[PDB]
């Protein structure tokens, strides 16, 4: 998890490559609240 | 009254003005028939609502007791409004919002005298009179006779709240149950429910020790008994107090077991002993354990007067487990798992269990504990198991603390540690299961379902758990409060149990 | 049930009134059937902001960033003018709307 | 970030958390040294907080007579419990904790940084917010 | 004024109190006048002891129970048991045509699927009369029977004419 | 199985409101209800 | 004249939490002729007083017995007679907070008068008759005298 | 007290709380019973049932030292109107004698003597588990046999087949206690 001043500097210039890309993916339905279906 | 008017008076033109407003019902029941056809009990009720609300909103402080100047007979309005289930709520609510009226009591005592009991109320209408008092305590304690245990945990907030609300209610109740637990069968329920009744006004705030002391026969020697009374209300074990206890217990002629055997001043022994930042002087710990031991270990034969026989071989049994078990608690730091065979030798006493229990409780229960513990599962569960197999009195005190660990978020672990030590909880759940108490584990896994926001993985693992150590046949009971939560459709889909559905669809 | 007891005007209870208002103000309020409706109007309006606030925050995070303090101006006004809580006042509700 | 930048600094600051606690009492002639200090004070000596058997004040009378206008402001001190709110004696603090200025005087508490500070919502902030830049650079020099 | 049963009972009751003495007669004929199950009597004297009002309790008790439900009365018309029960509804409410018939006219209103001609044409002669409120079924009851809608629609295109 | 250019995904139930599932109840609550989220190591939303 | 309340108060605790400031102790206090609980912060360092002590409690709106106005300010050279001659412990402050257990419908029957004499809190719990003289933010005296 | 009846009254006479306070003890020295032992008539009920409850709270030896006025604190309540404080002088009036309360109520107030009779001969012909009280956890086994009864077995729900994984946790355990005994 890129934070600070390098995050800082990947989101003032567009980066097409950042250091740590991420998602956050939520869930619906059971599988939000089912361990084993999330 | 109308009419009363129109024969008071035949000035005029006010008599013809209410005369012609008198004259000027049937359209009502026209239009609860016609509802009755487009819909019945609805309609009726919902006027009966309307006309309480009517009844109710103005006032009515002093009216009620100006027709009872002639000492209010009167059965055309008592006898219409005793026995429609509606009435007598709006007179509770009445009562309620108007204490200490001579004719809402009269009422009261009048609802009370036909045993059409059933409301609380515990302000003003369960506790004005005697008599009201003690028919609805009555049928209080006549419904948590009969419930049992499960409408014991259920009954004994409002039912203990109505009865304490006064120190002369709480000393009526005391009575009751002073007076029914010397009967020779059935005392041991009263003796139960009156220790409730006690532990819920000690932990109201209220002094009940007194109560407790002066009408349990225990003030037959004055000294002892002042002893006890200063060690219950103070809250802590006193040394004083433990040696006076102690100088006596050892005489030649020993007092009776009763007041040593009083579950407040247990309690608060295992708050004193067993507390893991606790440090027992030497001096009075052997006093301390040979207490114990004497207040848990003695057999005394009785009739009627006296007593002939008092066996002391299990007190050094009992002793040496507390002394062994209490050194492991002063001990902290591991060397439990060294000689822990010996710690599931001293479990087999079931006064040395409660102590282990109450003891892993604060072990457990205290914050960045499971954090530092590096095994799957924790000795401490391993303990309350070995508790739970060795005695079944103590499966509530389990699945309490089990119940409370299993709600308690711990935000200093990960999320795969935290599902990990929920399994291991609900294994230790899954084992008390297997050891008879049953009824309670399922239903709190029903709690757990449907009103509360728990991982369905841990209930389609508790399931899987169960299925995998219970065999036919099995009860009514056990089946209806098993079936709903293997049908929940986020448990059956994913989830052998295609044999116990079919025995319960076979079967029930 | 909480927004609706704190944030919508009484104009029922009348001893409740009296205990928070002079007489004159609770006579004007208990009889005038219009300023009774114009009070509802108000708690109305109050409830379609309340959804719109919670169309705006999805998250019950009450602490906004806005430009005059009305709580300190409101405890300001009561230090300056001497207002005494213990006393029924003399602010009719239809002027405050 | 819609705050004060200039705040109450290290030496003014440990001094005054020293100065506005319970037990801070000083006598006539200590009193009368620092109104010397004050360039807002009216020239009248306040009131003792204890007139008999000595005639006494608090530094919570001191800087209240510092404290410009009538500006109105709770915070909270560091040290103060989290229970203290809650349970009785949230309004007669035992520990003084509880800051409370009403009409530019200060009824109890002890000040720090969080009253003090650069911290949205202290004291120097309401200061400005209400009385405007000149007074509460009077303020700040008047408390230095 | 309502005629019906209930003006039959009035005219009645004012036919008995005609003079004549009879002061146990006006008391009877206030007790026979009280709706059913009577614990109204046993609430009588609650009521009595701070100068009671009667029309207050029947006007509010014919308030709630006309527009607490008037509700109700829209949810069954809003399909054939629907349609029978406001078909009965209006049978029963068409002799209140005299008496005030806002809910009576919205129950025949909210259930205006069967349009019931033999009932109808003396309804829309009494809307014509009295001056209804029933908008949209008055006025396709209007539009279906003659040209009286017609007359209404040549109104507005002379007024449309008229605006342009 | 998965997505290219997904390397790890890591799972875990949020902790502060800000990933919290939260709804208005029947009685007009804000409640925070604490579901599974995933987060990943290498974005491709579309797919996703 | 200018007396806003009259009690005698025996005290019961000396700061049950802890001696947490070294010159100020909170004295917990009740009266011995009414439901009148009172807490006060003394200046123990000038004025010592031990458990159990027996004092006579006056709020006062000004030290003049004539019931003249005060004007707040400190006038040593004052040659008036004042209140402060029969009392051995004075204080000057004013009250910040009064609440009782009034609603919506009924009044208080049990007030609460809270005073801060420049720092040192006192407050005074009681029926609500005796306490109708403290008016929020007004200057009151509190005057102290230990009996036998 | 120059108006005993008014100090309790203020002291007491708060009719919100009814039970007794802490500080009844320090509120009931000997002067003020001996006040209340001519001024009990003028005292309202809740303060009668104040003051005939903090009766219990005082030491003993105040209590002995003392009898006599509080006995006829007890027959003095014995003649008043109120129930509450009729069936609580009968229980109070065998207390600063041996330090018992009354128990035999078998001679007044035959309402809940008929209340009681109708109760416990349910109590005697209905039982069901006994239900066990608090101090029984605590007892051994020939102590509740003795002291209860045998110990009723608990209600089959179904047929273990085998053994839960908690068993062999167990068993392993105390494999690993074996080898480290012997360290």
């Amino acid at each position: 998890v890129t934070l600070g001043v390098p995050r800082l500097k990947e989101l003032i210039n567009i980066s097409k490559k950042p250091k740590t890309p991420s998602l956050t993916v939520f869930l619906l339905g059971q599988s939000a609240r089912d361990a084993e279906r999330a | 009254x109308x009419x009363x008017x129109x024969x008071x008076x035949x000035x005029x033109x006010x008599x013809x003005x209410x005369x012609x407003x008198x004259x000027x019902a049937q359209t009502v029941n026209l239009l609860a028939e016609w509802l009755i056809q487009t819909g019945p009990v609805q309609v009726q009720e919902t006027v009966e609502n309307h006309l309480k609300s009517l009844l109710i909103k103005h006032f009515d402080p002093r009216k009620a007791d100006s027709i009872f100047t002639e000492e209010g007979e009167t059965p055309a309005w008592l006898e219409q409004m005793i026995a429609h289930t509606t009435w007598r709520d709006l007179f509770y609510k009445l009562a309620e919002a108007h204490p200490d009226c001579l004719m809402l009591n009269f009422t009261v005592k009048l609802i009370s005298d036909a045993g059409y009991q059933g409301e609380i109320t515990s302000v003003s209408t369960a506790c004005q009179q005697l008599e009201v008092f003690s028919r609805v305590l009555r049928t209080s304690l006549a419904t948590i006779l009969d419930g049992g245990e499960e409408n014991l945990e259920k009954n004994l907030p409002e039912f203990a709240k109505m009865v304490c609300h006064g120190e002369h209610t709480y000393l009526f109740a005391q009575a009751m149950m002073s007076v029914l637990a010397q009967e020779e069968q059935g005392g041991s329920a009263v003796r139960r429910i009156a220790q409730e009744v006690q532990r819920f006004a000690q932990e109201k705030g209220h002094d009940a020790s007194q109560i407790t002391l002066a009408l349990g026969t225990a003030a037959s020697y004055p000294r002892a008994c002042q002893a006890l009374g200063a060690m219950l209300s103070k809250g802590a074990l006193n040394p004083a107090d433990i040696t006076v206890l102690f100088k006596m217990f050892t005489s030649m002629d020993p007092p009776p077991v009763e007041l040593i055997r009083v579950p407040a001043f247990l309690d608060l022994f295992m708050q004193s002993l067993f507390k893991p930042g606790a440090r027992i002087n030497q001096d009075h710990k052997h006093k301390y354990i040979h207490i114990l031991a004497y207040a848990a270990s003695v057999v005394e034969t009785w009739k009627k007067n006296k007593r002939v026989s008092i066996n002391k071989d299990e007190l050094k049994s009992t002793s040496k487990a507390v002394e062994t078990v209490h050194n492991l608690c002063c001990n902290e730091n591991s060397e439990l798992v060294a000689e822990l065979s010996t710690l599931y030798q001293c479990i087999r006493f079931p006064v040395v269990a409660m102590g282990v229990l109450k003891w892993v409780d604060w072990t457990v229960s205290e914050p960045r504990y499971f954090q530092l513990q590096t095994d799957h599962t924790p000795v401490h569960l391993a303990l309350l198991d070995e508790i739970s197999t060795c005695h079944q009195l103590l499966h509530p005190q389990v699945l309490q603390l089990l119940v409370k660990l299993f709600e308690t978020e711990h935000s200093q672990l990960d999320v795969m540690e935290q599902l990990e030590l929920k399994k291991t909880l609900l294994d230790r759940m899954v084992h008390l299961l297997s050891r008879g108490y049953v009824l309670p584990v399922v239903s709190y896994i029903r709690k757990c379902l449907e009103k509360l926001d728990t991982d369905i993985s841990l209930i389609r693992y508790f399931v899987t758990e169960v299925l995998d150590v219970i065999a036919p046949p099995y009860t009514s009971d056990f089946v209806q409060l098993f079936l709903p939560i293997l049908e929940n459709d986020s448990i059956a889909g994913t989830i052998p149990v295609t044999e116990f559905i079919a025995h319960c669809k076979s079967n029930f | 049930k909480a927004f609706e007891k704190k944030f919508r005007f009484d104009y029922t209870n009348e001893r409740a009134l009296r205990r928070t208002l002079q007489e004159d103000l609770v006579k004007d309020v208990l009889s005038n059937a219009h300023i009774q409706n114009e009070l509802e109007r108000e708690f109305e309006r109050m409830r379609e902001d309340r959804e719109v606030l919670r169309v705006i925050f999805p998250t019950g995070d009450s602490k906004v960033v806005l430009p005059c303090n009305l709580l300190r101006m409101i405890w300001n006004a009561q230090k300056i003018f001497h207002i005494n809580p213990r006393l029924p006042s003399d602010l009719h509700p239809i002027k405050v709307v | 970030s819609n705050r004060p930048v200039m705040g109450i600094v290290q030496d003014t600051l440990t001094a005054v958390r020293k100065f506005t606690k319970r037990d801070v009492f000083l006598e006539r002639g200590e009193v009368m040294n620092l109104l010397m200090f004050l360039s807002t004070w009216d020239g009248k000596v306040p009131q003792p907080a204890i007139l008999k058997p000595r005639p006494l004040w608090t530094g919570k009378q001191i800087f209240s007579l510092i404290i410009p206008g009538h500006i109105n402001c709770i915070r909270t001190h560091s040290t103060h419990p989290d229970d203290e709110d809650s349970g009785p004696y949230k309004h007669i603090s035992p520990g003084d904790t509880k800051v409370v200025v009403e009409n530019g005087e200060l009824i109890m508490g002890i000040l720090c940084k969080k009253s003090l500070g650069t911290s949205a919502g202290s004291l120097v902030h309401i200061s400005y917010l209400e009385m405007g830049h000149d007074i509460t650079r009077l303020f700040y020099s008047n408390i230095q | 004024x309502x005629x019906x049963x209930x003006x039959x009972x009035x005219x009645x009751x004012x036919x008995x109190x005609x003079x004549x003495x009879x002061x146990x007669x006006x008391x009877x004929x206030x007790x026979x006048x009280g709706v059913l199950l009577p614990s109204l009597q046993s609430a009588l004297p609650f009521l009595d002891l701070h100068g009671t009002p009667r029309l207050e309790f029947h006007q509010s008790v014919f308030d709630e129970l006309r527009d607490k439900l008037l509700e109700r009365v829209s949810a069954i018309a809003s399909a054939e048991e629907r349609y029978k029960k406001l078909e009965d509804l209006l049978e029963k409410s068409f002799s209140l045509v005299k008496m005030p018939s806002l809910q009576p006219v919205v129950m025949c209103v909210m259930k205006h699927l069967p349009k019931v001609p033999e009932k109808k044409l003396k309804l829309v002669m009494a809307d014509k009369e009295l001056y209804r409120a029933c908008a949209v079924e008055v006025k396709r009851q209007i539009w279906q029977d003659n040209q009286a809608l017609f007359g209404d629609e040549v109104s507005p295109l002379l007024k449309q004419y008229i605006l342009e | 199985q998965g997505i290219e250019q997904i390397s790890k995904v890591y799972m875990h139930l949020p902790q502060t409101d800000n990933k919290k599932k939260i709804i208005i109840t029947e009685d007009g609550e804000f409640k925070a209800l604490q579901e599974w989220i995933l987060e990943t190591d290498g974005v491709s939303l579309m797919r996703v | 004249a200018g007396i806003l309340f009259e009690d005698i108060f025996d005290v019961k605790d000396i700061d049950p939490e802890g001696k947490k400031f070294d010159r100020v102790s909170r004295l917990h206090c009740e009266s011995e002729s009414f439901k009148m609980d009172l807490i006060l912060d003394v200046n123990i360092q000038i004025y010592p007083v031990d458990l159990g002590d027996k004092f006579r409690l006056v709020i006062a709106s000004t030290l003049y017995e004539d019931g003249t106005l005060d004007d707040g300010e400190y006038n040593p050279t004052d040659d008036r007679p004042s209140r402060a001659d029969q009392f051995e412990y004075v204080m000057y402050g004013k009250v910040y907070r009064i609440e009782g257990d009034e609603t919506s419908t009924e009044a208080a029957t049990r007030l609460s008068a809270y005073v801060s004499y420049g720092g040192l809190l006192m407050r005074l719990q009681g029926d609500a008759n005796n306490l109708h003289g403290f008016e929020v933010d007004s200057r009151v005296y509190l005057l102290m005298k230990k009996l036998a | 007290e120059s108006d005993t009846g008014l100090w309790l009254h203020n002291k007491l006479g708060a009719t919100d709380e009814l039970w007794a306070p802490p500080s009844i003890a320090s509120l009931l020295t000997a002067a003020v019973i001996d006040n209340i032992r001519l001024c009990f008539h003028g005292l309202s009920s809740a303060v009668k049932l104040k003051l005939l409850l903090g009766t219990l709270h005082l030491p003993r030896r105040t209590v002995d030292e003392m009898k006599g006025a509080l006995m006829e604190i007890i027959q003095l309540a014995s003649l008043d109107s109120d129930p509450w404080v009729l069936m609580v002088a009968d229980i109070l009036k065998s207390f600063p004698d041996t330090g018992s309360l009354n128990l035999e109520l078998e001679e007044q107030n035959p309402n809940v003597q008929d209340i009681l009779g109708e109760l416990r001969e349910k109590v005697g012909e209905c039982e069901a588990s006994a239900m066990l009280p608090l101090e029984c956890q605590y007892l051994n086994k020939n102590a509740l046999t003795t002291l209860a009864g045998p110990l009723t077995p608990p209600v089959k729900h179904f047929q273990l087949k085998r053994k839960p994984k908690s068993a062999t946790l167990r068993a392993e355990l105390l494999q690993k206690s074996t080898e480290t005994a012997q360290q």
